[PDB]
């Protein structure tokens, strides 16, 4: 379950989206998509299982042909020793996702191979059903930045703090008002230069005395500004889907 | 389909009607072949235009000459077009 | 036709004698397109503007060119490496008229120097030309928007015009610096060149010296009486320039 | 997309795409929406209005153009959202449910097919039609030029290969004709909308005479309300007044002309965004820039329809 092999940060030091200690994270994985022959990330996700990858539901067009990357930290190499690429058997994206509302953002990809579960491929650890975190409790939103787009990509891995916002707040009518449902974690406060570092379909990592679980897959925000003011990113709550995630997890 | 590799969107400020006539000025001149974003209006608003790359460095100095000031909101039009068409690409199905 | 046989006629260049001539072309759609003119100064460095550059584009540099619409077995075609661009650090692209238009490309492999390809000559440093000195702009006129582009290398006898002479307030007034070279600005026409061209001048050897690099023409065309093509005195920047060579 | 409820409406879609997206949404509340087709563009594909009602006939409608000038992307892309929203918030949205009651709403996402088709082919930033003359090889007219409102005046070129060619004469393109055509026939319009980009600004007439609308007061304060109601969502800033004074002389404009129509409530929204992006504006913001100005519009919406004349 979520322990890696190499320790990453906590609010350590490091002011700003840092950067990130190459592999403290090994349940990061990157979705790419082939056109003419170059391959090219769109989302991020969360290895769960030696075939399977948690990620968005609006990270998936049934037209592109996908790969998952296993193992990485900078995008722009393709080797790292403890890397990977493995292509998709299926994926199954919740049948009450709904495009118009962004309501159940999920999906999940069964790989296609084994995926070797090495030193720097691991699986993160999905939270107990129910578990509705308190807020302000401290979690983490790793990801290679690309879901604002517009700044200096992110070539390296990067990794922020997010702190739960609770649902009672985010559904205040001046924060995320009706938008939001139950059944979403907002996170993100008050900023300083931002720069969205997780993708969509990014996880929100949190600890749960020691181990790491995937409380959340990156959503939504607000286009222009990832971390606005009383607009926090939105992610969608694994714990409400663990009966779904369970019951695709064995076709 | 069009290139636009290096052009440039500027967005001129006529202080002045003075200012604003020559900026038209320079709209006569068809060989420019410029695109008018933001075509001139009453002094004091924006006037955004994509000026193509061979007409690039005529155009400023013609501006810098006449002492009118310029921002280059866009340096390369080419790239934007190209994470637009590269976004819709990644997200297309029926 | 198939190969038609080559005709030099009008104001074709002699097939490779401007032998220090380059071609700046970025990527598009999987094709390369020419876009500035530049001179070889040394075995891997080329000299352009400042203002060819556009740093998020791929860029390859053509030697031993003169018919773009043919091969013709001179060509050497050298890709230049992201960061192998280097434009001066004064050049602000939001005041043209200040000058410090020059920027350099490394070459990712060495040009293959021979009778056909041939390394420029370089003014010493702050060296000056006299009014009325008789230079040769060469091109592929693209500082010409009315019209369709040579496919051979054209060329044209651009005298220069002293500062004292381009200052003149109906000429380039305030707009021209010390740092620039003006060239023509009679009846005799300058949209034979491409931006960051050679401005190659006769030494006083018989051997020529790229004096100049376009920067920019009159907004109303590339040939208006009194508004002569401003170039880049390339003398100006010879201490930057050999560094640069130097520390990279 | 098999459903209106997957098609994804964070990007920038294809004629087709948009055209397919007006059967599903039909086919899937054909209670609430029905497709119409007004005419066909110059070079024959069909132009469809959705038109959204409850029932009735011939009850008091708005009109809602989007698209006029096809580079202006995020008009088409907000156009497909008011789509959805219509069917989203009806028998839930007392606001909006009061409205399509008692009037009809008329959407059209696409108003110059054509000059839109060729903005994905071939030249993105180009926003004219598509027409031939005769006496000319440059292609097109400024079909936000060629109504007949002060038609030929100043505020326009005459020129053919400008950007601002008003056409040979006033409804001289068929997709300016055809609304012409349908508006007038109907009758019934109270209210005509127009969406735009960029500049955000919400303007109301006139833009070619320096003369003053009979009813300046109302509309303006209207502006504010919506105008206000639109920063509400994230701040976003609009200016607003008639056109002329906020922006210059236009002429042969829609909202001058069904003003002069006498749908009063006429006015022209220009959508998101300053400069910084112009007509490229980044995709993240179609959902943002379409909820803000739904908020905005819904506003006119509810003010025509307490001041029914
Ligand atoms: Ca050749
Ligand atoms: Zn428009």
């Amino acid at each position: 379950c979520g322990a890696p092999i190499f320790q990453p940060n906590l609010s350590a030091r490091v002011v700003g989206g840092e950067d990130a200690i190459p592999h403290s994270w090994p349940w990061q994985i990157s979705l790419q998509y082939l056109r003419d022959n170059t391959w090219r990330h769109t989302c991020g996700g969360t290895l769960i299982t030696p075939n399977h990858v948690l990620t968005a539901a609006h990270c998936i067009s049934n037209t592109l042909t996908y790969r998952v990357a296993l193992g990485k930290n900078n995008l722009e190499v393709e080797d790292e020793a403890g890397s990977l690429y493995v292509g998709v058997d299926t994926i199954f994206v919740h049948e009450k996702w709904n495009s118009f509302l962004v309501r159940n953002d999920i999906a999940l990809i069964k790989l296609a191979e084994t995926v070797e579960l090495g030193d720097t491929i691991q699986v993160a650890c999905l939270p107990s059903e129910g578990s509705l975190l308190p807020q302000d409790y401290p979690c983490f939103v790793t990801g290679w930045g690309r879901l604002y787009t517009n700044g200096p990509i992110a070539a390296e891995l990067q990794q922020g703090l997010q702190p739960v916002v609770d649902y009672a707040t985010c559904s205040q009518r001046d924060w995320w008002g009706t938008t939001v449902k139950e059944t979403m974690v907002c996170a993100g406060g008050d900023g300083v230069i931002s720069a969205c570092n997780g993708d969509s379909g990014g996880p929100l990592n949190c600890q749960a005395d020691g181990q790491w679980d995937v409380r959340g897959i990156v959503s939504f925000g607000s286009g222009l500004s990832c971390n606005t003011f009383k607009k926090p990113t939105v992610f969608t709550r694994v714990s409400a889907y663990i009966d779904w995630i369970n019951q695709k997890l064995q076709l | 389909k069009e290139d636009f590799v290096g052009h440039q969107v500027l967005r001129i400020t006529a202080a002045d009607e003075a200012e604003v006539q020559t900026v038209k000025e320079l709209e006569d001149l068809e060989h420019l072949q410029l695109d008018f974003w933001r075509g001139p209006g009453q002094p004091g608003s924006p006037i955004d235009v994509r000026v193509p790359f061979p007409s690039l460095q005529a155009v400023k100095v013609f501006l810098e000459a006449h002492g009118i000031r310029y921002r280059i909101m866009i340096e390369d039009v080419q790239s934007l077009l190209d994470e637009e068409q590269e976004q819709m690409f990644a997200s297309q199905s029926r | 036709s198939r190969p038609s046989s080559r005709v030099v006629n009008g104001e074709d260049a002699v097939p490779y004698s401007w032998s220090w001539q380059v071609s700046l072309q970025y990527e598009k759609d999987g094709a390369f397109h020419h876009t500035c003119g530049g001179s070889l100064i040394a075995p891997d460095w080329v000299v352009t503007a400042g203002h060819c550059i556009s740093t998020s584009r791929t860029y390859q540099v053509v030697l031993g060119e003169y018919d773009r619409s043919v091969l013709q077995g001179s060509e050497q075609v050298i890709p230049i490496n992201a960061g192998d661009l280097f434009v001066h650090p004064l050049w602000n692209s939001n005041c043209v008229a200040c000058g410090n238009d020059i920027a350099l490309v490394k070459l990712s492999r060495s040009a293959q120097l021979g009778d056909k390809v041939q390394l420029a000559n370089l003014p010493p440093a702050g060296d000056i030309l006299p009014n009325e000195a008789p230079c040769y702009i060469s091109g592929w006129g693209r500082l010409y928007t009315g019209g369709p582009l040579p496919d051979k290398l054209q060329e044209a006898l651009l005298p220069v015009v002293d500062y004292e002479h381009c200052s003149q307030y109906d000429w380039w007034g305030i707009t021209v610096k010390k740092t620039m070279v003006c060239a023509g600005g009679d009846t005799r026409s300058g949209c034979d060149g491409d931006s960051g061209g050679p401005l190659n001048c006769p030494a006083a050897d018989g051997s020529w010296q790229v004096h100049g690099v376009t920067s920019f023409v009159s907004a109303f065309g590339c040939n208006t009486i009194k508004k002569p093509t401003v170039f880049t005195r390339v003398s100006a920047f010879i201490d930057w320039i050999n560094e640069t060579i130097a520390s990279n | 997309a098999r459903s209106t409820n997957t098609f994804n409406y964070a990007t920038y879609h294809t004629l087709d795409e948009i055209y397919d997206f007006m059967d599903l949404l039909v086919a899937e509340h054909p209670q609430l929406v029905s497709k119409l087709q007004i005419g066909r563009s110059y070079e024959g594909r069909p132009i469809y209005v959705l038109k959204f009602s409850t029932g009735g006939s011939n009850r008091p409608a708005i009109w809602i153009d989007l698209g006029i000038h096809s580079r202006e992307w995020i008009t088409q892309a907000t156009g497909v959202w008011f789509a959805k929203k219509f069917t989203e918030d009806y028998g839930q949205d007392p606001s909006f449910t009061a409205i399509l009651d008692s009037m009809d709403i008329f959407l059209e996402i696409v108003t110059n097919p054509d000059g839109f088709a060729f903005t994905h082919s071939q030249n993105r930033l180009w926003r004219k039609t598509r027409s031939v003359t005769s006496s000319s090889l440059c292609v097109g007219v400024d079909a936000n030029r060629n109504w007949d409102a002060g038609f030929g005046k100043a505020g326009a070129s005459s020129s053919p290969c400008s950007e601002t060619y008003h056409g040979k004469y006033a409804n001289s393109e068929v997709e300016v004709k055809s609304i012409v055509d349908f508006v007038k026939d109907h009758g019934n319009f109270k209210a005509f909308l127009s969406i735009h980009s960029y500049s955000q600004l919400l303007l109301y007439p006139y833009g070619y005479t320096t003369q003053s609308i009979p009813d300046k007061t109302e509309l303006n304060q209207v502006a504010k309300s919506a105008v206000e109601a639109l920063k509400s969502l994230y701040g976003t800033s609009y200016k607003y007044g008639s056109i002329i004074t906020t922006i210059y002389q236009a002429s042969g404009g829609s909202i001058d002309w069904s003003y002069n129509q006498g749908i009063k409530y006429s006015f022209t929204f220009e959508l998101r965004d300053t400069g910084r992006y112009g007509f490229l504006l980044p995709a993240s913001q179609i959902i943002p820039t379409a909820q803000e100005t739904w908020l905005g519009v819904l506003t006119i919406m509810e003010h025509t329809l307490n001041n029914l004349y």
